[PDB]
């Protein structure tokens, strides 16, 4: 939703990776 | 069933 | 105040930097008489006198 | 008789917030050239005198009149300005900018104390008014 | 009833000073959008008609009693921008530094009448 | 109270803005992604929140859109990335507008904190009314 | 609507920036050759009024226009340019270097008095109101 | 009119054009 | 009277 | 409905 | 008598 | 749960 | 013992002062040569773990240990050198001094917004102590 | 005088010249 | 007029003598002639205990203002008109820091009376209030 | 008693 | 025990070897 | 019970 | 004395000031060649120690004595100085002026908390004498 | 003579000499 809004759940996990 | 609440 | 007094100095030597210039450029042109800038300070403010 | 601190203060804070207005009016148009008649801005400052009528000891402050600051307007060389003078001579405000900065401060310490003042003479006639209970 | 009527300039005037300061700070807020127009409104104009309805009428207990539910004014412009913005930030600093000092005002006059109000009945 | 909303707002879309000119600052001599394509600068989209229907308010960012500016190209045909006429795609970021962003960025940042800290006081002045 | 002060110190800080942004087109347009159309651009002037005011005495500065310069327009020859004249010459704006750079610095100085002036003023504004409570 | 008063008509939009149209 | 103080509304209004 | 802020929408552009 | 208060008063005055 | 706090954290890493 | 805010305050305030001291180690010998048992400087950091308790993940910071990085020391060439190997390479730290001073930097400033945060809650619970005047 | 004491006689305008 | 009361005033007094002193003495640094043609000698104050009808211990008056007896500096400037036979100038003996450390230690010990005072002032107006 | 406040005392000075 | 908690006996002495013996 | 409280005892030396 | 926090806080203050004091004369004495005696000015250092001599184990703070350090004195070459010896070498002061710079700022830091902490002090024992109105 | 408390002889006068006598 908003960026800053609430939710029930968590956020996916973020993972940078070098290559796809 | 994705982020369901 | 000080800042245009000084400001003007800056023009005046601009000025003589740029007949300078001209001078330079004119030397191998026949017939050319070279350009000499003169400087003049303007009215002097007297505040209080002696 | 302490209400007449209230006259006193009252005329100085409005003398004071005068004397601000003016200091910061001559310091808000140090660059200015022309004024509505076209002539140049000419630096201006008040006048403090007793506010007594005559037969009064002493009274607060009150602005007589004011005036046209005494010193030469500030000649600029530049002919090539719409306005000039004959010999290309602009004239500029006379405002010496650390006078009027100095003004400033002068005028705010000032109004600062006579609110100082009103403050504690009001605490006082509340007392006085709670004299005998 | 009278009382409201006593405190009914000051609380306008302090609500249109808030209202005002909200004005003001979304001015400031979105002074970096490319096409936002600055906003305000005139105090005094909007002074009077606030200060110059019916409510529903409630026959018995179960009737539900009536559900209750200012124009803005563009700035001119004083330097043209290129991306459509008009938000000048000098003239909105001192239009909200003005408009603080001013709803600090009204608190003062407002706390003197209800205290003066108060100290009439204390006894 | 509706003016802590409008302000956090505005920090929160400031932040953005200075974290994309970073970003683009960070990546202007970048030559590829995770992925095969050359690095886009980014740009953020400022719009202007009303939740309510009273016209104006704060500022939210909708999106991150990529400049569709042309990409530089320079001439390395060694290079495996480089395409058929031995031409390899570099970013297009413009390092003096990207300054002049933080910069710009970091001077509204502290404006709308002055504006936070001002009615913040107001505020709490407002609770000693008549008492 | 503004108090008498802030109007005169805030109508100070817009005419700087004004007078700011006039010396900054003018120092980024130094070495333009044609304009929108295809003239030369002319480097533009703002000129201080003062408000006239019904105080005359006490009145902050106000800009009535923006006026371009009359000056000699720099010519270079560059016959081959399509918008020479007959005679080849080129016409560059006749924006000075040094003068917008001293006019730079004195317009952020002016500027930066006003916002003492207005920053001195506020702590006695504020401490005003604590004369009635 | 004078810059920095209240109107109740927006203001017209800023273009600027590269070439004469 | 001649002079508006400096803390009074815009005499230029 | 605002656009791009700071560099692109501050860059003289033909119109589209 | 009075006089201008301030910067005009406590600079030094020319002798006449 | 979580890890080095700054400067360990907050760069590009190879998978593992 | 310490109350709610109070113990997460002083708990974030302690492992940014860890942190911190971690770092000004870590930029302090970037450039030793060898420890007291002729082992290398490896960079130490900070592990950071949320105090939870049993069953809260809102608590303040803990530092669950001081790591040090695994990742491999640098190498320089010096046959002299009585720590080299046998095929003639000292190792030396493996410390990034930008990312030092920006851990400082950050230390500094969340060490001192977390003492803002005591500091409101400290003055807001005073005030409670006088409810009902 | 002692400075701070009270005399029934006002203190002579003072001056401050530049030249004798 | 009450005792802690004329000893804050008199200590406010000197210690505002002294700052104006050594602003005095701050804008002459380079001063070169006065009104009678002689050269600016730096002024100090002195500080004496008032404590005449108060046994040894009272405020601090301000005794007199001496010119310094630093001997004053020369410069060789013999067309200058105040020049002697032997062409050296007097300028002023003005020590730069320390007049810059007098007006700060001054300013610290004008905060610190007024603060006295103050609270004095409180414990008066507490005493006031006694046996209710 | 007392003497010069300040610089002139808070320096070292020939014997005399 | 846990940083700054209580203990009921001294922290052992605090020194710093320059070369370990 | 104490010592030099500052850089006289925050530096390593040789021991005793 | 003065009660105990007072006297205790008294006590960090004043030995906090000596040891500003000494870390200021080592900083402008570190170039000096001789003292009154002939002899070279030695780094002066407080000794810190605590004072609770009723049975306690925490009192405060106090200065034992002021040492004169052990560290080699620097000796540079001058066989034309008077005070040089056999050798020609002249003994310097062994200052260590980074250590005293931040000697200095760790004094002052910590005269400050102790400023802050007798301030507390006071208020708490003056709301104390409101106990029960 | 301890440091900070009251003593009924007053304190000796202090002096700094430049040089040694």
């Amino acid at each position: 939703g908003v960026p800053g809004a609430l939710s029930n759940q968590p956020a996916p996990p973020n993972e940078a990776p070098i290559a796809t | 069933a994705g982020p369901r609440s | 105040s000080s800042l245009w007094i000084a400001k003007t100095g800056l023009d005046a030597q601009q000025t003589n930097m740029d007949v300078i210039a001209n001078n330079l450029a004119n030397v191998s042109t026949n017939g050319f008489k070279r350009q000499r800038a003169v400087f003049e300070d303007l009215l002097y403010q007297t505040i209080r006198q002696p | 008789a302490l209400l007449n601190i209230f006259d006193i203060a009252g005329s100085a804070l409005a003398a004071q917030s005068k004397r601000l207005n003016v200091a910061a009016s001559n310091l808000a148009n140090a660059d200015s050239v022309t004024g509505p008649d076209g002539q140049p801005y000419r630096a201006k400052q008040v006048v403090f005198q007793v506010d007594a009528a005559p037969g009064q000891a002493t009274g607060g402050v009150k602005v007589a009149s004011v005036i046209e600051s005494q010193a030469p307007e500030k000649l600029v060389y530049e002919p090539g300005n719409p306005l000039a003078d004959a010999n290309g001579y602009v004239k500029m405000p006379n405002v010496d900018v650390v006078g009027e900065m100095v003004n400033t401060m002068s005028a705010s310490r000032s109004y600062q104390a006579n609110i100082e003042v009103l403050n504690t003479v009001k605490s006082m006639m509340l007392k006085t008014l709670t004299l005998g209970q | 009833d009278r009382l409201d009527a006593a405190l009914r300039f000051q609380q306008e005037a302090l609500n249109l000073r808030a209202q005002r300061q909200e004005i003001l700070a979304a001015n400031i807020a979105n002074a970096d959008t490319p096409g936002y127009q600055a906003r305000d409104i005139d105090f005094a104009s909007e002074l009077k008609k606030v200060m110059v309805g019916v409510a529903l009428t409630l026959t018995s207990s179960h009737h539900i009693p009536a559900q209750a539910v200012v124009d803005l004014l563009y700035r001119v412009p004083d330097q043209p921008s290129l991306d459509g913005n008009t938000v000048d930030m000098d003239r909105e600093r001192t239009q909200f530094a003005d408009n603080s000092l001013k709803y600090q005002m009204g608190l003062t006059v407002l706390g003197s009448q209800l205290k003066g109000m108060m100290n009439v009945l204390q006894g």
